């Protein structure tokens, strides 16, 4: 421990910086959540996307379902003398997650404006190497790469406090009958791109590949066995009254 | 219970605050005295790892959720008289409207 | 019958709906297994790995010896994709 | 009770009790009413945005219990904050069908319709108003062609079903509860009621059928006797039929003493409970003997 | 165990990972405060991951079954971004306190 600094830049340094980071981070949540807009639906696609879905629980939830209404439905969306799938048919900068350039921004106006400067040092030991990282703006040559400016604070700050941000917000769900329509939403935003006849082959085809494992005829295992659980059950569901 | 847990959460910062200012003083003494290379005293030490596991402890109470993963559960105690309606199709011609209508 | 007493019987007397059918239309029996497309396939998906080193490599080149903070930058990614694909290889290697 | 009930009691409780019971979306329009206007006297201070859906719910409640005064009372609240909104305009046209007058409520949807295409609600209160006006035919045709036209709502699925049972037409309503069912396999009471309409149909096949539909939702909750019942129902009608099999005569035969045995458990342990129970178990238990002196 | 919902899994996770991310923080004051070297500051990170594993599995106990599917996560799970946020308040109150 050397370099004796001054108390006077540390008050004017760190918590400014600590909090325009923040601030900038709140801003641009804010700000993406505030410029987000709607993306317009044709009831066509939604159609589309509907029945996608359909065909999707069909594939996953099959089991628990009679044989002959199974292949009803199967015959129903293959049918090789019509078939619904067969017929219908439709009609047919470099911006890339734009956060780095604002925080690079940032970084180079406040490394420009402190010019000369001592923010904290590393524990950790660094190699010589990474001097011209760390500096850039200090003449010393015998000093030790531990003693980092501004821009490496704030570069780490950055980092520091990217799960912090999770931290105060969340995930929100709520609004019942909304949630039905995020749903068509969402799922029609799955379905935009027009490459309807090459889905509907494909989705044909993996329905054919699908068998059928009837999980209903294993019932003999409920009938030997024990119930206990419905009276411990039982218990607890006598003591509640009547408002 | 969780007030008090935030209670002792907030006692346990305001212990590690104290001991930081504790070291600080000390660290600032030292910067008078010529060499003594020495380290902080064990006593003050001891006092923030207290309030380190004072205030660890605490912070797992609070954000206690842990939901089961079945979900057959949650509709277990649901009985299908009020799945049978739906706040959709509603319709208004019950004898309850006619027998409410004069109060 | 009279030993239940009380039986009570229920009677039933353009197709619209979705997808119930007047003619039950059976005879469906479909037995396809065609595992040496999905073994040449799977096959091909392991070798993306290792064809996709040669451009990082050329990216590398590109990038050139100057100390800055691009280029660290990329090469603390570079090599951090391999590492986090080898720490869920055993999950890839049973399915 | 009533000042009772309003004395122990935090505005905080009241607004987490309405919302558990919107998530349950229970009909107690009685009691909905009741501490609806109660929290809008007494606290009337925050939760802004909590208290548009109580406002909704509140006017909802107050259609069907008595008071129209209310409902408007809302409305112009609902208006004031919300100049253009279609959610309001779907809840005055519901009360303007309340009322009288059905046709104005109906250019109302149309013209919601021509606005935004996409309307569910609309074409839903459209078909519950054709519902009650004309015959339930209609009604039918035009939930298919809705159902047709999105494929997406289980709520429409299931009206149909409960329209359709009027009809006496189980057919339709079996593929109906299959589809139901389809979507959430873990819902024992979709299940329950699909064993219920495939017994209520009849035949051999059907009551094998129903009978391990019945036994599939009885392992999945452990909380419903009506299924333990339609279970033991379905093996005593397969065992009255002489068009059987010997030894699927035997099983199901014991199939029926265990749920008879089942029975007898459950109606005992129950007894503690009261003083009055011991009726209800011997008169369960008469019930039970002679239904097995019938079988045996 | 057949059927399995994702908001009880999504929950539960986010839960652990809030309890892991607020003890890595408090970690890195403590040993801001302390100040030491970096083997010993890394061990003493490791430390405390592994007495917060601890305590969390103290906290579930028994039926722990039906609360987690496995161990793993419980056991390995955010150690490196944990150690990077981690970092950040390790030397924020070393060279406050020391060098200034």
């Amino acid at each position: 421990p050397e370099l004796l600094l001054d108390s006077n830049i540390r008050l004017w340094v760190v918590l400014p910086i600590v909090i325009i980071t923040f601030f900038v981070g709140m801003i641009r949540h804010y700000v993406s959540i505030l410029l987000q807009s709607d993306k317009k639906l044709t009831q066509e696609q939604v159609s589309d996307s509907q029945v996608l879905i359909r065909s999707r629980v069909l594939r996953e939830n099959g089991k628990y379902i009679p044989k002959q209404s199974f292949l009803t439905r199967k015959y129903y969306f293959n049918n090789p003398e019509d078939g619904f799938f067969k017929k219908t048919k439709r009609k047919v900068m470099k911006g890339n997650v734009t956060n780095v350039l604002p925080m690079i921004l940032i970084g180079g106006w406040i490394n420009m404006t402190f010019s000369g400067f001592v923010t904290t040092k590393v524990p950790f030991p660094l190699t010589l190497r990474f001097k011209p990282m760390l500096q850039q703006g200090i003449e010393l040559l015998t000093l030790d790469a531990s003693w980092v400016s501004s821009a490496s604070w704030y570069f780490l700050n950055v980092f520091g406090l990217r799960s912090i941000y999770s931290l105060i917000l969340g995930q929100d769900n709520a609004a019942d009958q909304s949630r039905m329509m995020q749903e068509q939403m969402t799922g029609a935003a799955m379905a935009m791109p027009a490459d309807t006849n090459k889905a509907f082959k494909t989705e044909w085809e993996a329905l054919e590949l699908t068998d059928h494992q009837w999980a209903l005829d294993d019932v003999e295992e409920e009938l030997m066995a024990k119930d206990l659980h419905f009276e411990g059950m039982f218990k607890k569901e006598l003591q509640t009254s009547i408002f | 219970a969780p007030s008090l847990w935030k209670g002792l959460v907030g006692i346990g910062l305001f212990a590690l605050a104290h001991a930081a200012f504790s070291a600080a003083q000390h660290r600032s003494y030292m910067r008078l005295t010529e060499k003594e290379d020495e380290s902080l005293p064990i006593d003050i030490v001891l006092q923030t790892l207290l309030a380190f596991a004072v205030t660890c402890y605490g912070i797992v109470h609070i954000a206690g959720e842990f939901k089961d993963m079945d979900a057959t559960s949650e509709l277990k105690n649901k009985t299908f008289d009020t799945l049978r309606n739906h706040p959709s199709f509603y319709v208004f011609n019950h004898r309850g409207r006619v027998l409410f209508r004069p109060s | 019958g009279r030993r239940f007493k009380w039986a009570i019987e229920l009677s039933g007397p353009s197709l619209y709906p979705v997808g119930y059918l007047d003619k039950q239309v059976p005879d469906t029996s479909v037995q396809e297994t065609d595992r040496i497309l999905v073994e040449k396939r799977c096959w091909d998906i392991a070798l993306g790995p290792l064809k996709q080193i040669p451009m990082n490599l050329f990216i590398m080149y590109m990038a050139g010896n100057t100390i800055s903070i691009f280029p660290t930058m990329m090469v603390c990614m570079m090599a951090w994709r391999p590492i986090q694909a080898l720490m869920a290889i055993s999950a890839t290697f049973k399915m | 009770a009533k000042v009772s009930e309003l004395y122990d009691v935090t505005w905080e409780e009241m607004r987490d009790k309405m919302r558990k019971w919107r998530e349950e979306n229970s009909r107690n329009s009685e009691q909905i009413v009741e501490v609806g206007e109660e929290l809008i006297n007494e606290y009337a201070s925050k939760l802004g945005d909590d208290i548009w859906i109580i406002y909704e719910q509140v006017m909802i409640a107050a259609l069907d219990y008595g008071r129209d005064d209310l409902a408007l009372f809302c409305l112009q609240e609902l208006r004031r904050q919300f100049p253009g909104s279609h959610r309001v305009k779907r809840l005055t046209g519901m009360r303007f069908e309340a009322m009288e007058r059905y046709d104005d409520a109906i250019q109302l949807y149309d013209r919601i319709l021509q606005e935004d295409p996409t309307n569910t609600a609309a074409r839903k209160r459209k078909i519950a108003i054709r519902k009650a006006q004309g015959k339930n035919v209609e009604a039918i045709r035009e939930l298919n062609e809705y159902l047709e036209q999105f494929v997406g709502d289980q709520e429409a699925w299931h009206e149909l079903a409960e329209l359709y049972i009027n009809e006496h037409d189980y057919a339709k309503a079996a593929f109906c509860l299959e589809e139901l069912m389809m979507t959430n396999p873990h819902n024992h009471l979709y299940c329950q009621q699909y064993a219920e309409v495939k017994y209520t149909q009849g035949g051999l096949e059907n009551l094998e059928l129903s009978r391990k539909y019945f036994a599939q939702a009885l392992k999945l909750n452990n909380r419903n006797m009506r299924a333990l019942f339609g279970l033991y129902m379905s093996a005593s009608h397969i065992a009255s039929n002489p068009k059987a099999s010997a030894k699927t005569k035997k099983d199901n035969m014991k199939y029926a003493s265990w749920a008879a045995s089942q029975i007898n458990r459950a109606y005992q342990f129950a007894g503690r409970s009261k003083k009055e129970t011991k009726y209800s178990l011997k008169a369960v238990e008469d019930m039970l003997e002679t239904l097995q002196i019938t079988q045996s | 165990p057949p059927f399995i919902s994702e908001a009880a899994v999504r929950g539960n996770a986010a839960v652990l990972d809030y309890c892991r991310t607020s003890v890595s923080a408090l970690s890195g004051a403590t040993a801001g405060i302390l100040g030491l070297t970096g083997l010993y500051g890394f061990i003493f990170y490791l430390l405390a991951s592994v007495l917060l594993s601890l305590l969390l599995i103290l906290k579930a106990g028994r039926r722990w079954n039906k609360y987690f599917k496995s161990r793993r996560p419980l056991f390995t799970g955010g150690l490196i971004g944990g150690l990077f946020t981690y970092v950040l308040f390790w030397t924020f109150l070393y060279g406050m306190v020391h060098v200034y």
